[PDB]
């Protein structure tokens, strides 16, 4: 019914990934 | 009566969410939520918008079942949107739903989801760098891919001081570097521990 785990350290979802894609486009990388 | 006590606690549990104490809210519409009758379908619908962003407040996303299960689809992009920390999303969401939500009562306090989608934008920025000392300008190319207008270095700092009063942000912003200096343990506590 209520979900927590969407608050994990896991960034594999959509969106994360177009904002790794941003955030290198601009000189930001891990 | 049981009808008695579930009205008692639907509106004390308004009262609480409108003075913004989440965790009252919380105790007392879930208390409503779950003794309402198994057969009143509306009534416990009429609860659950209340109780939806009272929990999602506290980091209680609900899953799709549960909207559909009591026609409150509204909801659905609204909770993808603070989940991902997609501002640009639950701008969306929200204006698309306007008056579904003005009518329900809880459009301002949907509003204060913003906080948390600001929250977890950041954490997520933290979570593709890496590092404890995160340069201010790559928030601020986060807020510009959330089409924030206007948004500058000052913005940013504004908002990260927000979050580290309240609680969302363990750190400190360093002017010389212009960097986010956050803890080593756990910088993004669990929404439910902030309040």
């Amino acid at each position: 019914v209520w979900e927590d785990n969407w608050d994990d350290d896991n960034v594999e979802d959509d969106f994360s990934n177009q904002l790794r894609a941003e955030l290198e486009k601009h000189g930001y990388k891990m | 009566s049981t009808a008695q006590r579930v009205t008692y606690k639907y509106y004390v549990g308004r009262k609480a969410m409108f003075d913004s104490d989440f965790k009252q809210a919380e105790e007392y519409l879930s208390f409503a939520f779950e003794h309402c009758h198994r057969s009143s379908q509306k009534n416990k619908r009429m609860i659950l918008i209340y109780l939806l962003p009272v929990k999602m407040l506290l980091g209680h996303m609900p899953t799709v079942e549960l909207l559909k299960k009591y026609h409150l689809m509204q909801f659905a992009e609204v909770t993808r949107a603070v989940s991902e920390g997609n501002l640009l999303l639950l701008h969306e969401a929200l204006a698309k739903h306007e008056a579904f939500f003005i009518r329900c009562g809880i459009f301002l306090i949907l509003e204060k989801l913003k906080i948390i989608t600001y929250r977890n934008l950041f954490k997520k920025v933290y979570l593709l760098l890496k590092t404890h000392q995160l340069s201010l300008d790559a928030f601020l190319v986060a807020l510009k891919f959330m089409q924030v207008e206007d948004v500058d270095i000052d913005e940013v700092q504004c908002i990260l001081a927000n979050l580290i009063y309240m609680g969302h942000v363990k750190g400190y912003i360093s002017h010389q570097h212009q960097k986010l200096v956050v803890s080593k343990q756990n910088p993004f506590p669990p929404l439910s521990t902030v309040c």
